């Protein structure tokens, strides 16, 4: 059911993300094809805005 | 090195005498046997002693009559920089290595920041002495002294 | 209480404060002033006259006996090394 | 939605201030705000202090638009009050802004038009380029 | 001679500041 | 006036709108996210450029971006 | 004593401002004295703004006068 | 519609902001409305002729006043004991004691004592009369005109050049090297051997007799024959009087080295030889790149071919040619960088190696010139580091520069910045540490406990130059080596005489005091570079603001969101570095001046002991030399130093005024003005008058600028007032 597991660790590839080359845990992944960015990801470190999560595009590597 | 050693110096020798005379000028108003007396005289012997020691250990002393340190690496004057420098880096690394070793041990499990503001973990299990041999961190270098996340 | 889209003026501070006074006039002596103040009423022409009136400043400085422009005389200092 | 329009309404009690309209209103623009109160209450009023709200249509004229919203957003809180404000202009005219759609901007509505939506996502913007535009089109 | 020119060096600011003022408010 | 843009990386949390004091933004039906809403910037004329909207955005970097451009009385925030 | 006195007075400004932000509620505790003050606040500051300019010129300027007349 | 016409978005501003910003953006052509690459290039090219016109006019006036109001002739007859005159003073505000004190140099009225060194320069090149100075002024006035004529000419369509013409770099280098550098140097060597040298010896060679007077006894033949040693057979005698045909040789080209003993300046024969020598390298060098004749190089291809295999620089310099030639910000930053470096090279070599006659004895002029150029060199360096970021933001194409040396700087930027931080933190922790330590014991009355590190590395360099001080036994001062004997007389004997001179500034004696300050300067350099490159490498964006690229070089900020983003633009990073630059040059000029005024007083002993601790600097340098300055005008009298005492206080006032714009920020002032706007409206007899521009507080970036301008102006003027007066007073 799509690319990333539920508990898999993933490396960010956005370039604009606070965790640009870092790794993070995924919460879940919505399956609506309409959704541009599913693949929610948790992070251990927060960004300059005190948020720990963010939704990403399908393009990323796993690990 | 136009400087001539503190032994055959007339300025550095003159400077010693000038300093102790001023101190002697002060004890004249207190009357020996008194407190401010020794304190002044104790200061004088320390003055004579430090001037005496500096001439012993070498120390070149410029025309101004004050010792100038030589850090060129000259074997005659290693004690002026290299030997204290080696001692510094030892302690400097030791601190660096112990501190690094701590944050590493903390990271797995727990709430890592909890250990940083409060360290009711002292030297962890026994981390301090690990610094006695920090220089063996050279061998940590050949393996994984650095993380491979960004560049090489 | 009193807002009227009809008149936008009273709605705002459009009104002249009672300091306005649109009353009568002043003595006939004006007939004199209107005659002799006319050349300065043109604007632009007056802008020029005043600027070229700056020709007065040149005249006043080219000829001026009592402004410090003289030593008066002295024997000057050498002075630190001559 | 049809704008309701405002004709005449009484102003809330206040007694005057030095933060009111001044010349800009006469020559450029001024903003009025209307809200109905179920009780003659007391509200802070920006650019001053203490004014009685009144009961009824309630009409107030302000400037900057923002002053009206601040009051309006305070009017919606504290008291459960609905409100609307417009931009009067100097020569009559009827420009009605906010809510507009008739439903608050924060609440999604059926036919609004996007206006300035980029489906590229940030960070995928270009670099100039001596041509017109900045790339964040 | 040199007592005629530093004032026109001050008539000039009067002229320049006036002209520029007209230019910037236009 | 000021130039504001919205990006599809939005998640429709509507906080940018609630933050604005001049009412420059609004929500829009869309199919891109679970909320199925998206921010809109119709009334940039009333935009003062204070970036209150940006400080409410939870997206990793802003979905709403304010680009301070030409200045007007409204943008200058003048009451006189 | 001049510094201690100077500091405490500045502190009065802080808590007076803190009161306006945190404790000022006309609905429950109207004064009316406070009102008006808020009502003609753009007046008080504008006048006080002028006095400082008048004072600044008629204080520091005199010194710049003396410094210039003595140098010349 | 209105000013600025080049910016419509700016012109429609209802506030006072438009007038300000209209001025501050007049030279930023790329931001103007409907700008094209064509319009951009020949606006600069025309603005270029405008700058030349100003320089020539400015130099024309200098030749004019010195000829009209300056004695010069009186100065020539006794260069040692007369003060040069810049120009006359005419001020109605002057009291009689003022007109009194300023009457100097044998002038009929109050004048200003020139410290630009134009007298020594003009005298050395061969100007002997006021008539000569006038002809130069007329010629420069004429040169100033034809510059404007050319500026106007190329703005015309029938003479305007194409952009491609501007981008032909291969040919512009070939001409500038061969012609602009080579020929002009060659032509100068001609003036030296025809006028300067013979004018020095005693003959007046001018336009009405230069055609009939041989520069050398032997003909032009020996040059063409090949034997050029004949131009060095008969040099000037050591005991030679300048402007006098006494002990004057015949040689026009030598390498004697050292100084002309009477003038304490370099030999003219050495210079006529120098420029002739360098002209050739430039002349041959200006024939390296290809033009229209079928031979020469291609810069691009050389850049392409320079790729080290097997990493580690990537694509090397491929595509780098087009990145530079298409971006005139890169070129300018590259130009300022080179110019900025040699600007200091001028300062360092002109106090060590005086080129003009009787300039070495004019201590006020020597201090002024060095301090002058170091601040000029300072600002220029901050500009080279400023157009850098602008290149990255406005002209940098990441794709066209894929994996080349330039693009590799952005991908390991965190490495360069962090180590600059370390190097800065290292230098600061210890230089300050060693200083404070030394002050402690002198307070405790025990100066024998100080850390006085002997600059043994630098002293090793000095002995390597020929200084027989210290026991080092190095080249040019050793017992057996290929180096000194390579002297073969010529330069060495005259030069080795010059290095062991205890009077000149040619290689002064250095010690522990010179050690600490050099580290302070090293601290100043590293920190300033840290600030500037960090602004450059993060100009396109950081993690706090990844899209900084989309906002331009100068923007106020990005708001208080994400923790706060004050001073995040590359412009602000420059603005922060200007402060550090002033501090650095401040330490440099302090160090230069103090060591010299102690030397000039014949008391270097005071410097060697007081420079090792910071209280010494503030007291024996700052406090001690201020007495004569601050008594320029006294409640009892009024001296010739009254100008400098006033300017000294003036500089303090401008400086402190900047602090207002740097500390207090906009939102306070805007709310204050809003109350004043209300006032003006509600005040009778004043209502009749209204403003045409809305009164608003200065912008966030504007204030940082305005504040920095005040800070910088007062900075310069204060020290300028002190540098001159303290030195002029004692001489
Ligand atoms: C600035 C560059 C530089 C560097 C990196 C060094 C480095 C060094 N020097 Mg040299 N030195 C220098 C300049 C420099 N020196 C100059 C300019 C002089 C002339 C005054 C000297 C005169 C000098 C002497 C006399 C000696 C050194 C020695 C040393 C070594 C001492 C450390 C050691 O022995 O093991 C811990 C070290 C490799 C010592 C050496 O050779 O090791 C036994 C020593 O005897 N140096
Ligand atoms: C560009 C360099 C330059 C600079 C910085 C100065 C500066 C000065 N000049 Mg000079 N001047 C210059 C070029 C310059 N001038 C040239 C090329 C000429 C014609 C050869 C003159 C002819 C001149 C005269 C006759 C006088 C001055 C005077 C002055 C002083 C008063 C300012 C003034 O209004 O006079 C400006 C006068 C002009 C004629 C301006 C024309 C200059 C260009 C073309 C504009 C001031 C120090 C006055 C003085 O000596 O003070 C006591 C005065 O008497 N100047
Ligand atoms: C070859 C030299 C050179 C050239 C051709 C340029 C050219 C340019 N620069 Mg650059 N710059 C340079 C050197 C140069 N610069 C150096 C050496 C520095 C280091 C400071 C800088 C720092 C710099 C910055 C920070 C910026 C530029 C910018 C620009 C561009 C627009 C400038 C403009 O019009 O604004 C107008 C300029 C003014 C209105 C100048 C007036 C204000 C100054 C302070 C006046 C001088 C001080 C004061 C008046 C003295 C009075 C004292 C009195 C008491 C006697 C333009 C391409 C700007 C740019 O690129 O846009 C993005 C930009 O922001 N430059
Ligand atoms: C308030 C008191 C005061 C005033 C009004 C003056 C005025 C003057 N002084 Mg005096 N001075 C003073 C105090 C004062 N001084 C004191 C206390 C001392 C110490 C005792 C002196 C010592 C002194 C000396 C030694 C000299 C003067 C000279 C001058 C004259 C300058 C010549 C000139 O105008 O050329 C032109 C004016 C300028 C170049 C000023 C330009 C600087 C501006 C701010 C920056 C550029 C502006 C920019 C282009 C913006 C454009 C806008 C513009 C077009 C409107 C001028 C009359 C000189 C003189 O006599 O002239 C021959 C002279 O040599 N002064
Ligand atoms: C022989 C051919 C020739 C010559 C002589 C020149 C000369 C010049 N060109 Mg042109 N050019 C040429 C061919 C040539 N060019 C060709 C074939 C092309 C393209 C097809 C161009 C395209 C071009 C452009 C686009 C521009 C120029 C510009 C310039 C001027 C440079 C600015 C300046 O004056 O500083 C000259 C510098 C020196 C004379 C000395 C060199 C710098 C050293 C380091 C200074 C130190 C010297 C010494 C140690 C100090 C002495 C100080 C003492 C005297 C006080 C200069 C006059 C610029 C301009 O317009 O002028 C403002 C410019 O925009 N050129
Ligand atoms: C990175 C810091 C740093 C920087 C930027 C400088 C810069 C400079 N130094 Mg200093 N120097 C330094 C550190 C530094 N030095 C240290 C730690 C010492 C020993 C106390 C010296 C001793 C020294 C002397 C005697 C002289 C200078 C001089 C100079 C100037 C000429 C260049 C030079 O020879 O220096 C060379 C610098 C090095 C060879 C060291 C490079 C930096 C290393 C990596 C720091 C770490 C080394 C480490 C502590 C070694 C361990 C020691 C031992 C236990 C093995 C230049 C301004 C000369 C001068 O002009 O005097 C006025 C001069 O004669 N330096
Ligand atoms: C020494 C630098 C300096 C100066 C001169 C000022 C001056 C002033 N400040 Mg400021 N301030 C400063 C530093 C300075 N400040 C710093 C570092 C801070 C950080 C805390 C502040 C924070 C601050 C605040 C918060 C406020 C001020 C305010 C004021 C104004 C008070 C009104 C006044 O006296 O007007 C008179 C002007 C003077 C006394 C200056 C000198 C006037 C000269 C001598 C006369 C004119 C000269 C001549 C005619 C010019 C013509 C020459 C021609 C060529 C142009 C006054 C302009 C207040 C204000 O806005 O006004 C109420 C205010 O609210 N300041
Ligand atoms: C409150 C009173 C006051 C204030 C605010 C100032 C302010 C200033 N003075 Mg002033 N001064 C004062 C009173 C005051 N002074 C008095 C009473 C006197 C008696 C004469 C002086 C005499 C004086 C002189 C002679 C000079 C100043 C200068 C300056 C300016 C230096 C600006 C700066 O930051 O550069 C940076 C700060 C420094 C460079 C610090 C220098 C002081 C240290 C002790 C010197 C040691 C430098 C050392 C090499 C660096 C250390 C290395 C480090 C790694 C540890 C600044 C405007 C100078 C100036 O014009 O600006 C350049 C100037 O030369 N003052
Ligand atoms: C000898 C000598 C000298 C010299 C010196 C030098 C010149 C050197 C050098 C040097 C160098 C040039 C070095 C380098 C480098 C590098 C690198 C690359 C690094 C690194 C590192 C690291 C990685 C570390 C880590 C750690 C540790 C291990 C400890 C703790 C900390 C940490 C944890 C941080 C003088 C003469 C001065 C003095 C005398 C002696
Ligand atoms: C005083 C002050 C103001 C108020 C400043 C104003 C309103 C500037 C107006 C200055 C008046 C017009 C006199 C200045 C005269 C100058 C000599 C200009 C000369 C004219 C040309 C050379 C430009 C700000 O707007 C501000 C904004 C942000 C941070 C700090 C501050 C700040 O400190
Ligand atoms: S910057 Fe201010 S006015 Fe503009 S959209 Fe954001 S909150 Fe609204
Ligand atoms: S803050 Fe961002 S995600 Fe939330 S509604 Fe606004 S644009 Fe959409």
């Amino acid at each position: 059911p799509i690319g990333p597991k539920r508990g898999a660790k993933v490396k960010i590839l956005r370039q604009e993300s606070y965790w640009y080359k870092g790794t993070g845990s995924v919460v879940t992944v919505d399956q609506d094809p309409n959704t541009r960015y599913p693949v929610v990801v948790r992070f251990n470190k927060v960004n300059y805005a005190n948020v720990s999560t963010n939704n990403y595009a399908l393009d990323e590597v796993e690990e | 090195s136009g400087l001539t050693p503190c032994k055959e110096s007339k300025q550095f020798a003159k400077r010693e005498k000038q300093s102790i005379k001023k101190l002697e000028s002060s004890l004249k108003i207190y009357a020996a046997d008194s407190a401010p007396a020794l304190a002044i005289n104790a200061t004088i012997e320390k003055t004579k002693r430090r001037f005496d020691n500096y001439a012993k250990q070498g120390l070149l002393c410029g025309a101004d009559g004050l010792p100038h340190l030589i850090v060129s690496g000259d074997q005659r004057h290693w004690g002026e920089f290299i030997t204290p420098g080696i001692l510094f880096l030892y302690i400097a690394g030791w601190i660096g290595w112990v501190g690094r070793s701590y944050l590493i041990a903390i990271r797995d499990e727990k709430k890592p920041t909890q250990k940083e503001i409060i360290i009711d973990v002292p030297l962890a299990s026994r981390l301090v002495f690990r610094g006695f041999s920090w220089p063996i961190a050279a061998y940590r270098e050949l393996l994984n002294g650095e993380l491979v996340a960004k560049d090489v | 209480y009193f807002d009227l889209e009809d008149i936008g003026n009273t709605t705002g501070q459009w009104d002249l404060y009672g300091s306005d006074a649109p009353s009568p006039y002043s003595p006939l002596q004006s007939k004199f002033f209107e005659t002799f103040a006319a050349p300065f009423t043109k604007r632009g022409l007056l802008l020029k006259f005043l600027i070229l009136g700056g020709g007065s400043t040149l005249a006043y400085f080219s000829t001026t006996a009592s402004g410090d422009i003289l030593p008066i005389v002295k024997g000057p200092q050498l002075p630190p090394k001559l | 939605t049809p704008p309701e329009l405002d004709p005449n309404t009484p102003s809330p009690i206040f007694g005057g201030s030095t933060g009111g309209l001044l010349r800009k209103a006469q020559v450029e623009e001024f903003y009025v705000i209307t809200w109905e109160s179920p009780k003659e209450q007391i509200f802070e009023m920006p650019t001053g202090g203490a004014a009685i709200m009144r009961e009824g249509p309630n009409l107030l004229k302000l400037a900057r638009k923002e002053q009206c919203l601040a009051l309006g957003t305070r009017l919606r809180s504290k008291y459960k009050i609905k409100y609307q404000f417009y931009r009067v202009f100097p020569s009559g005219e009827v420009q009605y802004l906010h809510p507009k759609d008739g439903v608050y901007p924060e609440k999604v509505n059926p036919g609004r038009q996007g206006v300035g939506v980029n489906f590229r996502s940030i960070g995928k913007n270009v670099s100039p380029i001596e041509v017109k535009f900045t790339g964040k089109q | 001679p040199s007592l005629f020119v530093p004032l026109v060096g001050l008539l000039f600011p009067a002229v320049a500041m006036a002209s520029l003022f007209l230019h910037v408010e236009k | 006036s000021h130039s504001v843009k919205i990006y599809d990386t939005c998640i429709g949390c509507t906080q940018c709108v609630r933050a604005c004091p001049t009412d420059v933004l609004e929500m829009i039906p869309w199919g891109g996210c679970k909320a199925k809403q998206i921010a809109s910037a119709p009334r940039t004329e009333d935009c003062v450029g204070c970036k209150r909207c940006e400080s409410a955005c939870p997206t990793d970097f802003l979905s709403v971006r304010v680009y301070l451009w030409h200045e007007t009385t409204r943008s200058m925030g003048l009451a006189y | 004593h001049m510094w201690i006195g100077g500091f405490l007075i500045v502190g009065a400004a802080a808590h007076a401002a803190i009161f306006m932000v945190r404790d000022y509620d006309p609905t429950t505790r109207y004064n009316d004295l406070l009102d008006r003050v808020l009502r003609h606040r753009d007046a008080i500051i504008s006048h006080l703004n002028w006095v400082c300019i008048f004072l600044g010129f008629h204080s520091f300027g005199l010194y710049i006068h003396n410094d210039t007349m003595s140098a010349l | 519609l209105r000013i600025p016409r080049f910016s419509q978005g700016l012109a429609q501003d209802p506030t006072t902001r438009r007038i300000w910003f209209g001025i501050a953006t007049a030279h930023d052509f790329e931001s103007h409305d409907d700008i094209t690459e064509g319009r951009l290039y020949q606006n600069i090219f025309a603005s270029h002729f405008g700058q030349l016109a100003i320089i020539f006019l400015w130099t024309s006036g200098n030749l004019f006043h010195v000829a009209w109001q300056g004695n010069f002739e009186a100065w020539v007859q006794d260069p040692f004991h007369v003060r040069p005159i810049a120009h006359a003073i005419w001020d109605p505000h002057f009291g009689q004691p003022a007109v009194e004190a300023f009457t100097r140099g044998g002038a009929l009225g109050p004048v200003n004592n020139a410290y630009s060194g134009v007298y020594q320069w003009w005298y050395t090149i061969g100007l002997r009369t006021n008539e000569d100075l006038y002809t130069g002024a007329i010629f420069l006035l004429f040169l100033s005109f034809i510059s404007l004529l050319a500026g106007w000419l190329h703005l015309q369509p029938k003479w305007k050049p194409s952009v491609s013409w501007f981008k032909n770099a291969e040919s512009r280098l070939n001409h500038h090297l061969s012609g602009l550098f080579g020929v002009s140097s060659l032509a100068w060597a001609g003036h030296l051997v025809h006028v300067a040298i013979p004018g020095s010896r005693g003959e007046y060679v001018r336009w009405n007799n230069f055609l009939d007077v041989l520069p050398y006894p032997q003909g032009l033949g020996p040059l063409l024959t090949g034997q050029w040693n004949l131009y060095a057979q008969n040099p000037s005698s050591s005991n030679h009087l300048f402007g006098t045909t006494q002990g004057a040789g015949t040689a026009i080209l030598t390498i004697l080295g050292g100084f002309h003993p009477q003038t304490q300046s370099l030999w003219l024969t050495d210079m006529a030889h120098h420029h002739l020598a360098i002209a050739f390298l430039f002349l041959i060098g200006g024939l390296m790149y290809r033009t229209n004749f079928g031979i020469g190089h291609s810069i691009k291809y050389i850049l392409e071919a320079h790729i080290p295999p097997g990493g580690r620089l990537g694509r090397g310099h491929k595509g780098l040619y087009d990145t530079i030639n298409n971006s005139i910000h890169f070129q300018l930053g590259l130009a300022l960088a080179s110019l900025g470096v040699i600007t200091s090279l001028v300062a360092q070599h002109m106090y060590s190696l005086p080129a003009y006659a009787f300039i070495a004895q004019d201590f006020t002029t020597q201090a002024a010139l060095y301090t002058h150029h170091q601040y000029i060199a300072g600002f220029i360096m901050t500009g080279a580091f400023a157009h850098g970021p602008i290149f990255f933001i406005r002209d940098y194409n990441p794709e066209q520069n894929a994996d080349n040396v330039l693009a590799r700087m952005l991908e390991h930027k965190e490495a360069i910045i962090s180590h600059l931080s370390w190097a800065s933190l290292f230098l600061g922790f210890h230089t300050l540490g060693l200083y404070v330590h030394n002050d402690v014991m002198l307070a405790f009355g025990t100066p024998e406990k100080q850390i006085l590190i002997e600059p043994i590395f630098a002293q090793w360099i000095q002995s390597a130059h020929g200084k027989t001080s210290y026991g080092f036994d190095v080249l040019l001062s050793s017992t057996n080596s290929p180096a000194l004997n390579a002297g073969r007389s010529i330069w060495l004997p005259g030069w080795l005489n010059a290095i062991n001179e205890n009077s000149n500034s040619l290689f002064l004696t250095i010690g522990p005091g010179d050690f600490l300050v050099h580290h302070a300067i090293a601290l100043g350099l590293h920190t300033t570079t840290l600030i500037l490159v960090k602004g450059a490498l993060d100009a396109r964006g950081s993690k706090l603001m990844p899209d900084k690229k989309d906002f331009g070089y100068s923007f106020p900020c990005d708001g208080p969101g994400r923790g706060g983003t004050c001073d995040i633009s590359a412009w602000d990073d420059f603005y922060l570095a200007v402060f550090w630059m002033l501090n650095t040059i401040g330490w440099v000029t302090f160090y230069w001046h103090w060591k010299h005024i102690t030397l000039w007083q014949g008391n270097v002993s005071q410097f060697n002991e007081s420079s090792t601790y910071l209280m010494g600097w503030l007291r024996d340098y700052l406090w001690l030399n201020s007495s004569q300055l601050i008594n320029g005008y006294t409640p009892l009298v009024c001296n010739s130093l009254s100008v400098w005492a006033w300017m000294f206080l003036f500089g303090h006032l401008v400086w402190a005024t900047g602090f207002m714009f740097l500390i207090s920020w906009r939102g306070y002032w805007q709310e204050l003005i809003e109350t004043l706007a209300w006032a003006h409206e509600r005040t009778p007899l004043a209502n009749l008058i209204r403003w045409r521009d809305k009164p608003v507080a200065l912008s966030i970036v504007q204030a940082r600028l305005v504040g920095l301008v005040h800070f910088s102006v007062g900075y310069i003027f204060t020290y300028a007032a002190f540098l001159i007066a303290s030195t002029s007073g004692k001489f």
